[PDB]
């Protein structure tokens, strides 16, 4: 979620 | 060994107090250049990132990278145990069972030594590459805090809306609605009260008040808060330290 | 339209705070000459009457009588939302869905606008014809407050007994009993601490401590409290505003 | 009759507040030379002994020994009922149903009279013979309070260890352990902060934190606390009054 | 009730 | 043994006169 969204 | 001495013990307590609610188990990763820490909350919408540089300590030694994981509930029980005027020193050995917190008083008398057992945790440290954001603003922590605390009483969602030379916070709920509109201004007498704004694009995001009510606890660290928003992306709320920061990356609400 | 601006926002919060417990849903009736408000609590032993005159606002306009009913729980959530140094302005249109509360700061910056949804309530406004009372006293709010708070700890009933040059508050209960006797006196150093008494007839009334403990919250409005008693009739506890008052009419116990 | 007038009403409230938790029903025994009171808690490890001498009142009369037993819960409800500047007078008759507490204001006005119903209680009053102790120390109440409150968070036991020129408080529990080491010192700027120590033998005693957390409530009476320890014997924590004392005798946890 | 008593 | 017991553990053998 947040990890993912940041990774982008 | 790790030996890191904070000039005032209070600083470490205030640091932990910005994270302490919203995330309980966290890995602190010490190395040559300071300590960094990261954690995501249980609902996976809020990432808390901490960076204390060497310059924030009065003495700092870290001969070898060391991760020390702690329960923050436990740790903040021990950080009501020195005066805001003692020095705090963190001491750890190689591959530690435990962290030592040593509180020492200026007059060479009253040592308080605490040994806190450490925890085993999964260390997903993320190199977060600075994004570019549609808007940046900074304002007093206390003012931001009051806005959030006030609007929270009207709804579980708070909407932040940025246009040119205008910042607008809005909440809408069952009893009624409310909005706080603040404008950029620089007061030369005390420029800590300034409100600053850099807008490339207008933005219009909505956030959970639950999460904003934990983020505003960074106010214990800094007079000011930096808010970086964009419409693609999680928001950054940042509180600056003497040579460091505490950051909160918060996911917006799709509505 | 209605436009009523209080010089200090804090005043409206303090006003509401005297009513806020003891009665939740209340109709505020605005008209040419100020705003008045009345409410009876759920047990029907206590009537709260408010009167803010025009002179209490720094600006006031009311072109047409307007009743606006609000939940005070809701309203006091919005009245932790301005500084004690902002101006508060109430704004309403004719036949409103809602009341607007506009908090503005002295330096033309920080506007907070709240829109509170209104409520439908049954407007039994009572023209209360001034009764004559057997006794009148005034004393400091804080002193009255302390008396009530202290005796409440001994019983659910507090008895107020007035004789010539003597006011006696008594409570009697399971752990023991207690009485506070105060006598009229005028201290010239600070005449706010004075205790004044006008007695035509002796009186002897008993009141529920639950209700006195809510009445003493008028202390947020005034340094002093006026108490008017008679043996036939509900007691009046009154806290004066700059050009207004907050009154509590309380039924005695029997 | 008994007529005892305290100069300041506040004194009696502070006195009762040091006992009030840790023991609820207590016999106050008045006689010619002042009032004494004793009580043991339900677990029988803590005995509280009070002595107010004649010199602590501004007027005192007791024609006949009189025991008056009171519930301290009741009594402290009535002792939020005078200003710290009123006079308090205790009045009792021969073989009383009740004690009267009369609070009077300096300007001849505002009498508050309370009548508290008395209780029947079993008076095991103990002539406590002064023991000799291996060590004696005195320190600020606040400092002692903070030590106990801090360590209590880590364990149910606090260990007090005295050596020459060193007092060491230690607690050890599940999250970790803690120890506070304080050393004797006399600071003449403010000698109320002084820590004093008289050691014949080293001592090493352990106490329940539950009991220390009630003892530290004597801080309402005194800036300082006297602690007398020995290895044979219950510890004495004493808080001094103007012409009297409140003492706590605590049994150690033998291990 | 209380309204009654006031109206007397 | 209570606390009273411990306090009285020497003056128990003394007669209280």
């Amino acid at each position: 979620g947040i990890a993912a969204m940041l990774q982008r | 060994m790790l030996e890191a001495k904070f000039e005032e013990a209070s600083l470490f307590k205030r640091i932990i107090d910005g994270f302490k609610d919203c995330v309980q188990l966290v890995n602190f990763q010490c190395k040559e250049d300071g300590i960094i820490a990261q954690a995501v909350d249980d609902s996976r919408v809020l990432l808390v990132s901490l960076e204390i540089g060497v310059e924030a300590f009065q003495e700092y030694r870290c001969d070898h990278p060391v991760t020390l994981g702690m329960d923050l509930t436990s740790l903040s029980k021990i950080l009501r145990c020195g005066n805001n005027t003692d020095t705090l020193t963190l001491i750890a050995d190689n591959t530690p069972d435990s962290i030592i917190l040593l509180f020492e008083d200026t007059k060479k008398d009253r040592i308080a030594e605490y040994s806190l057992k450490l925890m085993d945790i999964d260390a997903d440290f993320l190199k977060i590459e600075e994004l570019q954001y549609d808007s940046t603003l900074s304002l007093p922590s206390s003012e931001f805090s009051k806005i959030v605390r006030d609007l929270s009483q009207l709804s579980d969602s708070i909407n932040i809306m940025i246009t040119k030379e205008t910042i607008k916070f809005v909440a809408d709920g069952d009893i009624g609605s409310g909005s706080v509109i603040i404008k950029p201004f620089v007061d030369m007498e005390h420029p800590e009260t300034s409100i600053k704004l850099e807008m490339d694009q207008p933005v219009d995001l909505t956030f959970g008040a639950k999460y904003l009510l934990d983020i505003i606890k960074g106010s214990s660290l800094s007079d000011r808060v930096g808010i970086r928003l964009s419409s693609e992306a999680p928001a950054l709320f940042q509180f600056d330290l003497k040579s460091g920061f505490l950051q909160f990356f918060l996911a917006p609400k799709f509505n």
